[PDB]
RNA sequence: UUACUGUUCCCUGGGAUUGGCUUUGGGCUUUUCCUGCGCAGCUUAGGUGGAAGGCGAAGAAGGCCCCCUUCCGGGGGGGCCCGAGCCAUCAGUGAGAUACCACUCUGGAAGAGCUAGAAUUCUAACCUUGUGUCAGGACCUACGGGCCAAGGGACAUUCU
RNA sequence: AGACAACCUGGCGAACUGAAACAUCUUAGUAGCCAGAGGAAAAGAAAGCAAAAGCGAUUCCCGUAGUAGCGGCGAGCGAA
């Protein structure tokens, strides 16, 4: 689905979780963010990830592919 | 035009992997006595028991289809009221002390000899002859016993004894890998068939392992004791 | 699952095609260290980097196993090591008459660092087994001629 | 409010980002050794098929000494002085079953390793502030971004 | 950008009240806040349902039962 809100990078924002032990209430939950260190390929970028999208921002093309021109640095 | 050794050659001709069974572990176990002489044909199998106890142990007995039986001439010798019951058991040839002068010309038209315990005085003598190419009986091999109708009735069936050592393996040489293709099978097949009744009551859960059949020098293969 | 290929303090040497550590390779040995990732991607492109170290069994060896061939039926070689002395002899044979005689006829060059420990000095029947590699080996005669 | 049912905050632990070595100490997969000699067989055989040819690049006698199983009545193995070369098995003897040649486990230790915990070090993050260099022409006390370097050090924090 | 009238999709999200008491539950995933688009949106030709008979896109209307089932099986909600 949606991981909750603490910057962005990739995901959306926040998406609440729920209770059921003895009884169901709406908990305000939020996400494992986290950040990652990318040097090699291009300029110095903390992306603050969610420990989910680790895998299509320095794995795929997201950014791995070291190309000079092109829009800002940053993935904006 | 190659070089080669005794092992690479061989371990290349068999998989350790593959589950090869009677049938293919037969063109198989030969190509794998490519040793001078008649190599024989072992077969190693892991029980799943308790060494330590004796109720665990396994003894008995299997019937090898081939090798014993009927094409084997055994040679009854004993005094007394016990060469008549050797006969009419159907034994190749019966005497008493007086074809003790035969074997000593050089004559061994036999393979499997059996005498009472009161002409082993004079038996003793051939322990040269009779005693190196063990045909001399003896008291363990059952050969030697006053009910020697039940002997040479026995070998006309053939059988060979085998247990369960501190480890917990079995091992008997059905035969070797110059008998023909369709003996090598019955022999193996019986030898399981035949141990697999004498497993103890105690045993719990998969009773075997995994089954092997090797020869003197060489590598292993995996049979399927189901097939 | 990855590639170490450049073993330094590691249980695996050409890369490992087997169960390794995990969490040192995320940050670390990939970035400005060892391209590892043992996938089915850089897989075949790691064989092309090791089947071309092993083709030198069947191709640089059928390139050097002939020798024994090209050089066995060859003519008697005739070097003259003056042989005087009423029965030794007068030149020195260490390793230079032992394959520059190679060239003595018909062209044809070979190394000196193929050649045994030399033989006593005489003028019978010479026994020069040329040695090329640890894999394959040859045979070259020598005899001497009273000039 | 020491009424009940929940919760924020403040805390503890496991699983994740935190991965790589070393030291001590368990266990497992078990490598190499050591008690399944009660008696008889003078010799400790834990055993089957050999049962008779083979073995010649993985521990085959004594005087004298120690350890390892019982120098601890006698044996095997590591060695200094003394110190034959092809060997062993075997009939008989004889226990239910006996050790050579070709293959084989436990309880408890040492070693090679896998793994769950303490205790150290460095570093590849992470945290953070901090000489300075930078986005210059920002001749403004400041958040943020980047290089280099220093410190702590993969033990917080964050998420479930 | 219209500080956009309703309808529609999505994010977040009560209480009063009902349960003739009230923290489960129900009452509202309504109202309300916020974002986007169309004039239709949403959904849509199906690892469905049924069944060994066969139907066979989604959506909408009338039934099948407001039975079955779920629930301090109490209130109440409510299939296919």
């Amino acid at each position: 689905r949606i991981c909750p809100f603490t910057g962005k990078k990739s995901n959306r924002a926040n998406k609440v979780s729920h209770s059921n032990h003895k009884t169901k209430k709406l908990q305000f939950v939020n996400l494992q963010y986290k950040r990652i260190w990318w040097e090699a390929g291009k300029r110095y970028v903390k992306l603050r990830l969610s420990t989910k999208a680790i895998k299509t921002i320095e794995k795929n093309g997201l950014d791995a592919v070291a190309k000079k021109a092109g829009i800002d640095l940053s993935k904006k | 035009r190659t070089r080669s050794k005794r092992f690479l050659e061989i371990q290349k001709l068999r998989e350790i992997k593959q589950e090869y069974d009677l049938k293919t572990a037969l063109s198989l176990m030969k190509q794998m006595s490519s040793t001078k002489f008649v190599e024989t044909a072992e077969a190693h199998f892991r029980l799943n028991i308790d060494p330590k106890y004796n109720d665990q142990q396994l003894r008995a007995t299997v019937s090898l289809p081939k090798g014993t039986g009927k094409t084997v001439k055994i040679a009854v010798l004993a005094q007394g009221d016990k060469i008549d019951e050797a006969k009419a058991a159907g034994a190749d040839i019966v005497g008493g002390e007086e074809l003790i002068e035969q074997i000593k010309g050089g004559f061994m038209d036999f393979d499997k000899l059996i005498a009472t315990s009161d002409m082993m005085a004079k038996v003793a003598s051939l322990g040269r002859i009779l005693g190196p190419r063990g045909l001399m009986p003896t008291p363990k091999a059952g050969t030697v016993t006053p009910n020697v109708a039940q002997a040479v009735e026995e070998f006309k069936k053939g059988k060979v004894e085998f247990r369960v050592d501190k480890t917990g393996i079995v091992h008997i040489p059905f035969g070797k890998l110059n008998f023909e293709e369709e003996d090598l099978l019955i022999n193996l097949f019986a030898t399981i068939k035949s141990v697999e009744t004498n497993k103890p009551t105690g045993a719990k859960g998969v009773y075997w392992k995994s089954a092997h059949i090797s020869s003197s020098m060489g590598p292993s293969i995996r049979l399927n004791i189901r097939e | 699952k990855v590639i170490l290929k450049e073993d330094v303090t590691d249980l695996g040497k050409q890369g490992q095609l087997l169960d390794v550590k995990a969490g040192f390779f995320r940050n670390f040995l990939l970035p400005t260290g060892k391209a590892q990732l043992m996938t089915p991607l850089l897989l075949k492109e790691l064989k092309m980097e090791d089947e071309r170290i092993e083709a030198e069994k069947q191709r640089v060896k059928e390139e050097a196993q002939q020798l024994a061939m090209v050089f066995q039926t060859v003519g008697a070689f005739k070097v003259k090591r003056k042989g005087g002395k009423g029965k030794l002899i007068f030149g020195s044979v260490t390793a230079q008459d032992l394959v520059d005689i190679i060239k003595s006829q018909l062209q044809k060059d070979i190394d000196k660092r193929l050649v045994s420990l030399p033989e006593i000095r005489e003028t019978g029947e010479y026994i020069a087994e040329l040695k090329l590699h640890p894999d394959v080996t040859a045979r070259v005669k020598i005899n001497v001629f009273a000039n």
